[PDB]
């Protein structure tokens, strides 16, 4: 429902909230949107969740016979995996994804995918029904090559405005940092953005 | 025609399959030890002409994160082999959700094997398999199977033409006690003294090429990765 | 034991591979040297002065990047180099980026083993010797009809093969920090002209391609010009 | 790439004999001897296991495996056959009888499939008979306790006392010279232990013969099956007593 | 070379006009024994040779007769199931390339139109009413 | 909806150590009716099955499964129970998952080891509904709950059962526009099987 | 397929005596929303073909990655793929309609736009329109969508007959272009303030001009603007 | 010999006999004769009849306005292998409505061949090709073998005898290359090229056939009356 | 219907309803909501009632010849992707919700699924007609430190929560418990708070009232 992608100078951030609603009612409190697809190269996904869960495993399992095969996948050979699955299925499937990871070579990346199957790069990415919320504000507050404090900061900003304005979103703020030294997992309650 | 399809000869046996044997004799000798929490296996590399590019001629292949395998014989067949065993891995992972066992994995490439010898237009593979794991319930695995179908579990392991030397040192050093060493940096030494005793060379950095098993996942040692290991054992 | 195409003898040899490697043998002679940066040169047989200069041209390119040559059956070559081509076109639609080498000679070791499974087919009576440039590098890669395929520093199959393996052999030992494009292009010239006197009272035309880093943004590209009409001189003059 | 081996590798010979199904016979005789004992309270199934190496762990192949909680097997004759043939009767013993009635099926009805499976080899296009002779030992509620023997031609026997292998013709003489109307469970076990013992030229211990048996109720192991494979220890223990 | 392991061709005359398979089948079952199932509730079949094809035919008897049942909503007559049966083996003696059936079969069956009869059939897919064996 | 088109009615009841199956016997085209003699209580063995819906489904149902019945006899050499029966039915029930029979069936027996009577009865999908007091199915199922939630006592004998379940029925198919015109009362008791026919109103 | 979900807008293109003049802007446009900036609608295909699509992107993606599974399957076996076996205009459009009808025939189309320029090896200016349903005409001026209201009637106060083509120099078509884009800027909800134009002349070759901005805007009369009575 | 019951079997010294004797095949057959210019290429056939009282089977086949063939062996492959050819060039007219090269006819058509001579059940064709073409690139002449080998000559010749008009075309090569102002003239030194293959035998209006294509000249085949003053 | 799962320190609790009714009128009573997968794993369904008996005895067969095929445990996971698979497959059109809860050497777990095949986890989790009257409970008492009677406790009264409040819910609750190192998991009917009263007057029929036209 609100999920985002950032990319500032050592790696690449990837945020989310919790919440899953069957209609007014919240199913799911806390929901886990980042899935992994590899060590790296992996972020948050919107829409229909069967249809992504779907998705998530086939991308996991094709990149798992790539690694076997050819080596180490880059992050645009998920992000073409998504597009085809997304592409080909078109009329069958409304998930909306965004693909964060890092490498050595290219030090972070990010690729929207919206429905339809388009796939764009993007220095950051903002998707689901509460990032409508937050088109304005997070194009007057993004710099390149910002920090990994300022970038959780930014995040966090985004994603309480988000919370607070979008009735479908916000439980906890899950972050997930990619960079050379590993992959970290961070939680913001709602005690923390909320003031 | 009982000698040239998989078809039963008067006495009850399959001539294809024996040949395949004998085929999987290059002539390269491979070991397999499993120690505390880590397996080992070394193979020889062979490559007297020095027009080949030392870094792709290998018999070892990673098929999934934990599980390594080394071939003994021709090396398409070992490649065939390779590929398919990646996929069925990938497959099972996929499908039930959690890693594939080394004895499952090897029990599906009997079963292969079985099939290959069971119809008249599949020619069995001339190559044998080792399949090497530290399983989350079972601990250090090693598995071997035969072009015949035939598969089982060892201690430990030796392929090639004078592997019954190989195994004779081993049944004795296991009658004088797997390996008690917590480092397989130790059980590597272990393995590669082990070796030279049977096969007598003095091998170098490039005539040796290790895969290590671990809890977390399974690797290759590169040259440089080797030669530490025989400074490591000429120093004691 | 030498009738069926998937028959082990005895001794656990398969006859007919063989009798494809003696077909292979017959071939023209093909050469290909890897560099720092790759380099392919083959010999053409002009059995008659009837036939139209430049116009047979035996290099094949698949994708932009890689680069085959082949010794034997040309057919069959050629019939390699169509599903070498259907694979990179399939792994480049499924993965965005261009096959790497080892990937495309993976693909054609699996293609060539699995063409001596059955007795149905017959082994491919050629050897191939293909390269490029990818993000690791600059590759060279020799498959056999057996399937067995390694990387090498310098290749070389046909009638006159042996020459020049002696010849490759030879460079590789006086160049030990490598060899530049240009110097790459003259050798394989040199190699070619020195291992065609297999034959000598037939003649000959020599077409040489090249694909590294540098004079050719890292594509396969075929030597024409005024730089193949130096090689020819520098491989006259040796 | 083509299979084209659509013709039968089996054919009639001059005399009325299948060749292709008299060499698996003979592959089969050259196996291990195994024996099967019905009693009035449990079938009892024993077999001798070699060693292929010194280094090789035996635990890892066991040759008596569970078909269904009540029904097990052991072969004599080729072991991958054997493994295939065991993966395919466990398919068929769920997708036959079990997703349809609800009920795991019948001893009999799954050594008629069993012997189905193994004739569709001994008939259809390019393929070969399975060179493996089947011992089955089951309980059902309305036919009791009940062994069958099941022969690479497909054909299956009922047996109150049967062995096969190497030993199969000095085992079978040495059951049927003394085998009476109130066998118990244990004294099959001690009869089955005797017997193996009698044939095996030496070795005779835990480790290196392989048993189970048909019979009773195991609710400790539900989490019950009749079917139990004794432990090396248990054998152990009887053989201690022997 | 595809596949040249054709067993002697089994579906092909002889020289002399007779099938070596058949025949050689019908030795077989000479060889057998001499000669206890319930196709259906009326009528029953002794057989001869390979049991295990026997048994497969039983069944395809079996399934063929409770398809006429409820068809038709009669018993099915005994002549129909036993010229089925005859049709099933006579099938593989003439194509498929497989070998034919080694089971001799004596069927004894009651319908409402004939009275109790017996019949008898063979691997060749010929089957003959006998009064007596 | 064709489980509302040809009517019928059937009950079950469980005894002291037996079953009562009741049924009627009307057949007709929605208002207008065809038949007075369409029984729809089938036996296999010593099980019964009744059923309620579209007629044509029944016969159907009825000979799909007089043919299973006959191969199952023939493979186990002995009678089908009436639990394996009743897992045979949803089975096949559930075969037909997305061209489901429009059918009420129901199945009635006893155990030929235990002796336990035994009754169930089932949706068109195959969903088993094994009620140890009663089974109901038909186009006036809401009076057959009403009439059997009173009126019923377990461990009835066989006499009173009868009275109890042809009652009950009787009520049923009295306020039901679609049922009537005769019905027909099984009491199954150990090898014995009782067949009434009850007098009605002809509506 | 069977809707669009991330359009494109209008592509225009002109004929000048010596070539072709094509302009298309970078909008991503997500319905009402302007998601996607920066987009490239217009694909060079050798050094002599222009491509402008208008509509679904995912499928402008798809196409392109058509056009150039296309240009290297030509370089296959063809040793003058560059000097006289190259591709052409004409073989990319023919190429690009049969593949649309046959999607429109299988109800599975394309939901795209597509204008074809370029100089043929004959010196003769190609342009040519196709879109879903196969539908294809060509004409000396042309616009797909919204463009097709306003940018055509501007241009063909230009070039109003074929005649007219050797009359109309570079300059002033490129001109009324940079006018016809600042008049869609001006009235259609789905556009961008900057945009690609290509020419395609036959004496200099192709001339790619991105980034480009409109400008020369007017806005100073909105001051004299107030209420509505 | 053990290695000649099929096309997949190698021989001992890596020979493939049934390709060999689909080759003889062609060497059983009437010779036909090719050669090109800068402008235009041509065709020349000697028909052969069954007796006197049957005519002559046609040798030249037509594939497109801009590219024909001509036979030597097995008519029915050549009927094939021409059918193939036609639907590939109306392929390449219809989807991409350029004229189809003769090198990806000859690649084509080496393709088709080879893939005739490697799996169990098939046989390879029995007839070798002399494809004449014109296009972007100008005028091109090809020679086709069963086995699959395409070659691009300025002349030959197939069929039997036919050494006699191949040292013809060799020795005069510097001539008709530069013959490009009159495509009569190429049919003449044509004519002479085949004249030389002849065995006591005498060129007539019933046993000549002469196709030619050029710049501004569609394919376009000569016989009868038509090869009257060739002779 | 009801239907509660609650994971505490060493194991899961499964707690559901038993009635099952088609429209407004009530079909059985006392019906069985808990399905045995595997005999460490159990599963509860809701929705279609045939649909979710079958898309569990055929994980469950499959699971079963998963175990015999590899000599292992079975696992929750492996049971999760099978059944998420198979929904998903159907695209719904098989109407089934379930909660799995099991144990296995890898520890404790449960999730639930979706007629879609959408899976999720937590501590603590309910489906049905009236979940929410169970979530609500839930949600009021639920602590991270919780032993194996609180659990039992919880989920009973969360059951019946959902039973007094939710027109689709009613009679007995059915309990399993799965504990790392034992079995139990054989409740059956804790609590049964539906008795009914006994009737004001018998309704015997004496013999003989009944008109017989044939017998």
């Amino acid at each position: 429902t609100s999920i985002m992608a950032v990319t500032f100078k050592d790696g690449v951030i990837l945020g989310a909230d919790s919440r899953t609603t069957t209609g007014a009612y919240i199913a799911n409190r806390v929901t886990d949107k980042l899935t992994r697809v590899h060590d790296k190269i992996w972020c948050c996904r919107s829409g229909s969740a069967a249809d992504t869960q779907a998705i998530a495993d086939i991308v996991q399992y094709h990149l798992e016979l790539y690694t076997s095969q050819y080596g180490t996948p880059s992050t645009e050979t998920a992000a073409s995996v998504f597009k085809e699955l997304c592409y080909e299925n078109k009329d069958n499937l409304t998930a909306g994804i965004i693909v964060a990871g890092y490498d050595d070579k290219n030090k972070g990346e990010v690729y929207t995918i919206p429905l339809g199957g388009s796939v764009h790069k993007l220095p950051y990415a903002i998707a689901g029904s509460g990032s409508t919320f937050i088109y304005g504000y997070c194009d007057k507050n993004f710099r390149e090559n910002m920090s990994k404090e300022e970038t959780v900061d930014f995040i966090k900003h985004s994603l309480s405005q988000a919370i607070k304005w979008d009735g479908s979103s916000g439980g906890v703020i899950r972050m997930v940092v990619l960079t050379a030294a590993g992959v970290e997992r961070l939680i913001f309650y709602p005690d923390e953005y909320e003031q | 025609y009982d000698r040239h399809i998989t078809i039963f000869s008067p006495e009850g046996r399959l001539y294809q399959v024996e040949y395949a044997f004998k085929a999987t004799n290059t002539n390269i000798n491979s070991l397999a030890v499993r120690g505390k929490d880590c397996t080992v296996v070394i193979s020889q590399k062979k490559v007297p002409d020095k027009l080949l590019d030392p870094t792709t001629v290998s018999y070892i292949f990673c098929i999934s994160r934990t599980i390594g395998m080394v071939v003994n014989g021709p090396i398409p067949d070992a490649r065939n082999a390779a590929l398919r065993a990646k996929a069925e891995a990938a497959e099972f992972r996929y499908k039930y959700g959690y890693d594939m066992p080394c004895d499952v994995l090897a029990k599906r490439m009997a079963n292969l094997s079985q099939i290959y010898t069971q119809r008249a237009y599949m020619r069995p593979l001339g190559v044998i398999l080792t399949f090497v794991s530290v399983d989350e319930e079972l601990g250090p695995s090693i598995y071997k199977t035969d072009p015949a179908g035939y598969y089982v579990g060892y201690k430990a392991t030796a392929t090639g033409p004078k592997q019954q030397e190989i195994t004779t040192n081993l049944e004795n050093h296991f009658k004088k006690s797997h390996i008690n060493e917590e480092s397989w940096e130790k059980v590597v030494e272990f393995a590669i003294t082990h070796m030279i005793d049977a096969l007598g060379t003095e091998f170098s950095k490039n005539d040796l090429e290790v895969g290590v098993a671990t809890k977390d996942k399974f690797f290759t040692l590169s040259a440089e990765n080797i030669e530490e290991r025989l400074v490591a054992i000429a120093e004691q | 034991y030498d009738l069926s195409n998937s028959v082990f003898s005895p001794d656990g040899r398969n006859f007919q591979v063989e009798y494809a490697v003696k077909a292979v043998e017959n071939g023209t002679t093909s050469i290909g040297i890897k560099c720092n940066d790759v380099v392919f040169a083959v010999e053409k047989l002009i059995t008659s002065k009837l036939l139209v200069p430049q116009k047979n041209v035996k290099i094949q390119v698949v994708d932009r990047h890689i680069g085959c040559v082949y010794s034997g059956l040309i057919p069959d070559g050629r019939h390699l180099v169509n599903r070498g081509r259907e694979e990179a076109a399939s792994f480049k639609k499924l993965y965005k980026t261009p096959i790497p080498i080892p990937a495309f000679a993976d693909r054609l070791g699996q293609y060539v083993q699995a063409h001596t499974l059955y007795n149905s087919v017959r082994p491919f009576g050629v050897s191939t010797i293909f390269g490029g440039v990818d993000k690791n590098g600059a590759h060279l890669y020799m498959l056999e009809p057996s399937g067995s395929y390694w990387g090498y520093k310098g290749a070389a199959t046909g009638k006159g093969r042996q020459s020049a393996k002696a010849e490759l052999e030879k460079l590789v030992d006086h160049h030990p920090e490598g060899l530049s494009a240009r110097e790459a292009v003259k050798q394989a010239a040199k190699i070619i002209y020195l291992a065609h006197e297999d034959n000598k009272e037939k003649d000959f035309e020599l077409e040489i391609s090249w694909c590294s880093l540098s004079e050719t943004n890292g594509l396969h590209k075929f030597v024409k010009g005024d730089l193949l009409q130096e090689a020819i001189d520098f491989a006259q003059k040796e | 790439m083509t299979d084209r081996y659509s013709f039968s590798l089996t054919t009639f010979s001059p005399s009325g004999k299948l060749g292709q199904i008299d060499y698996a016979l003979t592959a089969v005789k050259q196996g291990v001897t195994s024996l099967g004992i019905k009693a009035t309270n449990g079938v009892v199934i024993a077999t001798e296991k070699k060693s292929s190496s010194p280094l090789a762990m035996s635990e890892t192949l066991s040759k008596v495996s569970l078909l269904t909680p009540d029904i097990g097997a052991v072969y004599s004759g080729m072991g991958p056959d054997y493994r295939v043939l065991v993966d395919k009767s466990r398919k068929v013993a769920h997708t036959s009888y079990k997703r349809i009635y609800g009920e795991y099926p019948p001893t009999k009805l799954l050594v008629s499939e069993v012997a189905k499976i193994m004739q569709e080899a001994t008939q259809s296009g390019g393929v070969r008979p399975f060179g493996v002779s089947l011992l089955i030992a089951g309980h059902d509620e309305f036919n009791g306790f009940s062994l069958y023997q099941v022969d690479p031609s497909g054909s299956y026997f009922p047996w109150k006392a049967t062995a096969i292998g190497k030993g199969s013709v000095a085992a079978k003489t040495f059951l049927e010279k003394r085998w009476n109307d109130e066998l118990e469970l244990e004294d099959a076990i001690h009869i089955a232990l005797l017997t193996l013992k009698e044939s095996v030229e030496g070795e005779f211990n835990g480790d290196t013969i392989e048993l189970a048996i048909i019979g009773d109720e195991n609710p400790d192991l539900l989490g019950g099956p009749r079917f139990r494979k004794l432990t090396s220890q248990e054998i152990n223990d009887r053989l201690e007593a022997l | 070379m595809g596949s040249r392991r054709y067993d002697s061709r089994t579906t092909i005359f002889s020289p002399e006009g007779r099938l070596y398979q058949v025949e050689y089948a019908l030795e077989s079952i000479s060889h057998a024994g001499t000669a206890l199932y319930k196709l259906n509730d009326k009528i029953a079949v002794a057989v001869a040779g390979l049991t295990a094809d026997a048994e497969i035919l039983i069944n395809t008897a079996r399934i063929h007769a409770q398809n006429y049942l409820k068809t038709y909503n009669e018993d099915i007559p005994v002549e129909i199931l036993v010229r089925r049966l005859s049709d099933i083996k006579q099938g593989y003696t003439q194509h498929g390339g497989l070998r034919p059936f080694g089971v001799s079969f004596i069927y004894a069956g009651y319908d409402d139109r004939y009275g109790y009869q017996l019949y008898t059939s063979n691997p060749s897919g010929n089957y003959t009413g006998w009064k007596a064996i | 909806d064709p489980s509302s088109i040809n009517g019928g009615i059937v009950v079950a009841m469980t005894g002291k150590d037996c079953v009562a199956i009741a049924c009627d016997l009307r057949l007709g085209s929605q208002s207008l009716g065809v038949s007075n003699k369409f029984e729809k209580i089938f036996h296999y063995g010593h099980v019964f099955l009744g059923i309620t819906g579209l007629a044509t489904d029944v016969t159907t149902l009825n000979e799909m499964f007089r043919y299973k019945t006959n191969l199952y006899k023939l493979k186990e050499e002995r009678a089908i129970e009436p639990e394996t029966f009743t897992q045979l039915v949803s089975s096949s029930l559930y075969e037909r998952r997305f061209g489901p029979y429009f059918v009420g069936p129901v199945v009635a027996g006893i155990n030929s080891k235990s002796g336990k009577p035994f009754i169930a009865g089932f949706d068109l999908i195959g969903c088993i509904d094994e009620a140890k007091d009663f089974i109901v199915s038909g186009t006036a199922s809401d009076q057959l709950f009403g009439m059997c939630e009173s009126l019923y006592e377990p461990n009835l004998e066989p006499e009173d059962l009868f009275e109890t379940i042809s009652q009950a029925l009787l009520n049923a198919a009295d306020r039901d526009a679609l049922s009537g015109w005769g019905a027909v009362v099984y009491i199954i008791k150990k090898d014995e099987v009782v067949k009434r026919y009850l007098k009605m109103r002809q509506d | 397929t069977q809707q669009p979900i991330v359009t494109g807008t209008s592509v225009i293109s002109m004929k000048y005596d010596n070539g072709v003049i094509i302009a298309a802007d970078n909008l991503g446009s997500y319905g009402s929303l302007l998601r996607f900036n920066g987009v490239e609608r217009l694909i060079p295909v050798g050094d002599n073909t222009v491509v402008g699509i208008s509509g679904d992107i995912s499928d402008m993606q798809h196409i392109e990655r058509l056009l150039k599974d296309l240009v290297t399957e030509n370089a296959y076996d063809n040793p003058l793929a560059d000097a006289e076996e190259a591709l052409e205009p004409s073989y990319i459009f023919e190429y690009l309609a049969t593949v649309m009808y046959q999607r429109r025939s299988k109800m599975n189309p394309l939901w795209n736009a597509i204008i074809v320029a370029g100089v043929q090896s004959n010196g003769d200016q190609f342009l040519r329109y196709v879109n879903l349903l196969g539908v294809t005409y060509s004409s000396p001026t042309l616009a797909t969508g919204f463009g097709a209201h306003m940018a055509n009637p501007l241009l063909r106060k230009v070039v109003d007959r074929e005649s007219d083509i050797p009359k109309t120099t570079v300059q002033v078509a490129e001109e009324a272009i940079v006018n016809a884009m600042r008049v869609l800027y001006y009235r259609d909800a789905r556009s961008s303030r900057n945009f690609s134009l290509a020419i395609i002349d036959k004496n200099t070759g192709l001339t790619f001009k991105k980034n480009l901005q409109v400008e020369n805007m007017k806005w100073d009369f909105a001051k004299d603007i107030k209420g509505y009575g | 010999n053990n290695y000649d019951g099929d096309t997949v079997t190698f021989s001992p010294t890596g020979r493939l006999f049934q390709v060999e004797y689909a080759l003889e095949a062609i060497k059983q057959g009437s010779v036909t004769v090719g050669l090109r210019s800068n402008t235009h290429a041509v065709l020349v056939a000697l028909k052969r009849n069954a007796d006197e009282l049957s005519s002559y089977q046609k040798k030249i086949i037509k594939c497109d306005e801009h590219m024909g063939l001509s036979l030597a062996g097995l008519a029915p492959d050549a009927r094939v292998l021409s059918n193939y050819l036609r639907q590939q060039c109306n392929y390449s007219s219809l989807v991409f409505n350029r004229k189809l090269a003769v090198e990806r006819a000859g690649h084509l058509l080496c393709d088709k061949a080879q893939k005739n001579t490697q799996s169990y059940g098939g046989r390879p064709y029995g007839v070798g090709l002399l494809i004449i073409g014109y296009d972007k690139s100008g005028a091109h002449l090809l020679e086709f073998q069963p086995s699959g080998n395409v070659t691009e000559l300025y002349g030959t010749a197939i069929g039997a005898r036919s050494q006699g008009a191949k040292t013809y075309l060799e020795r005069t090569l510097d001539t008709f290359i530069k013959i490009d102002g009159n495509p009569d003239e190429l049919i003449k030194a044509g004519v002479e090229a085949i004249s030389q293959s002849l065995r006591d035998e005498s060129l007539t209006v019933d046993n000549l056939s002469i196709a030619i294509v050029g710049k501004d000249t569609p394919f376009t085949i000569y016989d009868g009356e038509a090869v009257a003053k060739y002779i | 219907t009801t239907i509660v799962g609650v994971k505490f320190n060493n194991g899961v609790v499964i707690a559901a309803d038993t009635r099952s009714t088609q429209g407004p009128i009530v079909a059985d009573k006392n019906c069985a909501k808990l399905h045995r997968i595997s005999p460490k794993i159990w599963c509860a369904g809701a929705g279609t009632a045939a649909d979710t008996e079958a898309v569990t005895q055929l994980i469950g067969s499959n699971i079963e010849l998963h175990s015999l095929y590899t000599s292992r445990e079975p696992r929750v996971v492996s049971a999760l992707q099978m059944l998420k698979q198979h929904l998903f497959k159907y695209q719904g059109h098989i109407g089934a919700y379930l909660i799995v809860a099991g144990v296995d050497p890898t520890g404790s777990h449960l999730f639930s699924i979706h007629a879609h095949g959408s899976t999720d986890v937590g501590y603590y989790l309910s489906l049905g007609s009236g979940s929410l009257a169970a979530m609500a409970v839930l949600e009021s008492h639920w602590k991270q430190d919780l032993t194996k009677e609180e659990a039992i406790k919880l989920a009973s009264d969360a059951i019946q929560a959902g039973i007094w409040n939710d027109l689709g819910s009613g009679s007995n609750v059915d309990v399993c418990v799965m504990e790392i190192g034992k079995d139990a998991e054989y409740l059956r009917n804790y609590l049964t708070p539906n008795v009914r009263e006994e009737k004001q007057k018998s309704y015997k029929f004496p013999r003989g009232t009944t008109a017989v036209l044939k017998e």
